């Protein structure tokens, strides 16, 4: 098992870390934080909330996705069938050995605390010396974006549905409840195109006006549906507000090299996203190593 | 010493903090008490000198008075806006101080009210007194005196109330032993602002006269050992404030009040326990306790400090990164510099 | 001269005209750190006691 | 009723246009009584054979 080179032990460790953390990083930090204009308040909540979150919950995390990756590699060498030559006399007694050192097993306690200041002062750094790093974080940020967005489209489809074009190749028809939220649709669309930078929370009387265009239309719409809907919709159009942030930060580096903080491309979120893919490569080597040195004791004197 | 600094901690967190969301987060000590019920006498005798106006039955005490007691190689008091050392170890300055004290609470009144809710802090240092801040009130009057505000009842429910509301807040309830408990609100009041007990502690006062009076032994066992009353208390203690007179002096209402518990039949009867009656006791249990919380408490506002602190500072260099801070003073002054510039220019 | 020597005499009319973000966080951040600073000492010579 | 008022200003922001409630109300008041005449018009044609 200690026979592995150690690049593949860091592409799995890195992609299950980030992928157990993206879902509260993005919605618990980044979206709060992303609704106010101001960069200076912007970063100052994303600081506190980086803060609060690595202190307790981080080096948690950290050693829980470690631990998981290395039971996957080590149970399955243990039931790795080795073709028609693999034995079944011993598969009840690796198994049950296997259940019973993972009980046994403790992480180092040292660990946690040690990680903490590790990854603080990783994170801690806000300079970007390297032209393919920006590019780097420009992609990573793309793939977070769009699996978001992917998902975004999966809930807007399911509560509307296919496009007319799209239905009528497919002949599927749309229902009563799907039509009023296609309506509802097009006149969030409206509103949000004329109000650009609408803010993400609602008003009473901006759903009165909503209902009357849609009592102009023959349609009765509860507030409670059009809140949903709203919600779905900002989303929707703030990650392609970011898609297009993205393509004009694209060229933004050489802006960035002199510190044009007078430039209106402050690209805040790409030297975040950097910040934080620059903290998981660190975690992800700080992690292979420990596994290969300080836990391979253990786990012999626990067998 | 060192209540020294938690008193000044305590003054400046309430000038910045208006509010009591960051003072509720600290113990403190309320002293509640009603109309000739001793409040005066036991507080004096914590403070082991008179320092408080003294009247024939009126309510010399117009204004509350944060009494602080702390480590100092003379036994006397310091005012906190004023720098004036009133030595407590001589009779004629202690009248003298009574008179000031008077004096200051009169003059923090407002317009259309008797008693202010302004609350005067004051330093009382002395060699072996307890480290510990104690909060003075106004008596709780039963019938509301003609000459005082139709207000000054619930002005004095208010304040203590306010005092009442820190979680970690000692509550230190006064009253008389010749008046049952049934004749008195503020009991039922603190009561059932503890449903717990976890903090409750309760004084009483007149002792001797209660005992002179032929008090029945199973009431005072009650109250001690707390069955009569339905709140479940930490402890109750039992003090004599002396005959009553206004000019006692406080060493022989000590002496008297040993000697007097000595040669009691009750504590000889072991009806009560040796622990718990005399000052001291008292005073250590309350110190040792209000100590050990504060010590739990000060670590985490220490951190919590900190930590704001950092945020303020994060902000400041994401705002303001090419710039430094300068207080209401040095803006002034780099404000007139830049007009002579002009000036010039 | 005079008007500045009148201006400095009276607290309440800076008060008055210096609102702004960098003032009110300036005086926050000397407020919280003088408070900081005496809960050190504080905690420091309660701990040296013992 | 206000509500309406203020679904109407809304659209006319969406124009780039910023009209006060007591314009929408004397312009309202105006076409609702040219509306109300047009429908009397057509009311009297059909009551024509009736």
């Amino acid at each position: 098992l200690s026979q592995v080179t150690p690049k593949h032990w860091e592409e799995i460790l890195q992609q299950s870390l980030w992928e157990r953390v993206s879902t509260h990083v993005i919605e618990n930090i980044y979206l709060p934080a992303a609704q106010t204009m101001n960069s200076g308040t912007f970063n100052t909540t994303v600081d506190i909330k980086l803060k609060q979150w690595t202190d307790k919950q981080l080096p948690n995390k950290a050693v829980e996705v470690a631990w998981e990756t290395l039971q996957e590699e080590f149970s399955r060498f243990m039931t790795e069938p080795k073709g028609k030559e693999h034995d079944d006399i011993f598969d009840k007694l690796k198994e049950a050995v296997k259940e019973e050192s993972i009980k046994r097993h403790k992480w180092n306690d040292f660990a946690e605390d040690s990680l903490r200041v590790i990854q603080h002062n990783a994170l801690e750094d806000r300079s970007i010396s390297d032209k393919q790093q920006w590019d780097a974080a420009i992609y990573f940020m793309e793939e977070a974006l769009q699996a978001r967005l992917k998902d975004t489209e999966n809930a807007i489809e399911n509560m509307v549905g296919p496009d007319w074009k799209k239905r009528w190749l497919y002949w599927k028809n749309r229902t009563q409840e799907q039509c009023v939220h296609n309506e509802t649709k097009n006149e969030l669309e409206k509103m949000l195109k004329c109000n650009e930078e609408h803010p993400a929370y609602l008003a009473s009387d901006e759903i009165t006006t909503v209902r009357k265009n849609l009592e102009s239309r023959g349609v009765e719409v509860d507030p409670s549906l059009i809140k949903d809907t709203w919600h779905q919709v900002y989303r929707r159009h703030f990650l392609k507000t970011a898609l297009n942030h993205c393509n004009l930060c694209r060229r933004g580096f050489y802006y960035y090299q002199r510190h044009f903080v007078d430039s209106e491309l402050e690209c805040n979120d790409v030297v975040l996203f950097w910040r934080i893919q620059r903290m998981l490569a660190i975690t992800a080597n700080t992690l292979r190593q420990q596994l290969t040195n300080t836990e391979v004791r253990r786990l012999e004197k626990n067998v | 010493s060192l209540i020294d600094m938690y008193s000044e901690v305590l003054d400046v967190l309430s000038d910045y903090d208006a509010s009591y969301n960051t003072q509720d987060h600290l113990p403190r000590v309320v002293v509640v008490g009603d109309q000739s019920a001793g409040k005066t006498s036991v507080l004096e005798m914590i403070a082991q000198a008179r320092i408080f106006p003294r009247g024939s039955g009126e309510m010399m005490t117009r204004s509350p008075v944060k009494v602080t007691l702390s480590e100092g190689p003379h036994h006397v008091a310091l005012f906190k806006d004023s720098s004036r050392e009133f030595d407590l170890t001589k009779e004629e300055d202690l009248a003298a101080l009574r008179h000031e004290i008077e004096l200051r609470m009169r003059k923090n009144v407002k317009e259309g009210c008797t008693v202010s809710p302004e609350t005067i802090s004051l330093n009382v240092k002395g060699p072996g007194l307890q480290r510990m801040v104690l909060v003075d009130l106004p008596g709780v009057i039963n019938t509301v005196t003609s000459g005082m505000a139709p207000d000054t009842k619930e002005t004095i429910f208010s304040i203590s109330k306010a005092y009442m509301q820190n979680p970690n807040a000692i509550i230190l309830c006064i009253q008389d032993g010749s008046v049952d408990a049934e004749r008195s609100i503020v009991t039922d009041l603190v009561s059932q602002m503890d449903p717990h007990g976890r903090r409750t502690i309760f004084v009483l006062t007149k002792v001797d006269l209660a005992e002179k009076n032929v008090a029945s032994p199973s009431r005072i066992q009650q109250i001690i050992e707390g069955k009569l009353f339905p709140m479940k208390a930490l402890g109750y203690f039992a003090v004599v404030t002396g005959k009553g007179n206004s000019s006692e002096s406080i060493e022989a209402i000590r002496e008297y009040e040993e000697e007097f518990f000595q040669n009691s039949k009750l504590l000889k009867t072991s009806m009560l326990k040796a622990h718990q009656v005399t000052t001291r006791n008292l005073s250590l249990a309350v110190s040792d306790c209000f100590w050990k919380m504060v010590r739990e408490s000060v670590e985490q506002q220490a951190d919590s400090f900190k930590a704001t602190r950092f945020n303020l500072e994060t902000e400041w260099k994401n705002n303001y990164p090419r710039l430094r801070e300068l207080d209401r003073n040095e803006l002034f002054e780099k404000a007139k510099n830049e007009i002579l510039d002009e000036v010039i220019s | 001269k005079e008007v500045l020597e009148d201006f400095a005499e009276d607290g309440e009319k800076k008060i008055k005209l210096l609102t702004g973000k960098r003032v009110q966080l300036a005086e926050d951040l000397k407020k919280v750190r003088e408070i900081q600073e005496k809960l050190d000492a504080f905690i420091e010579a309660l701990h040296q006691e013992k």
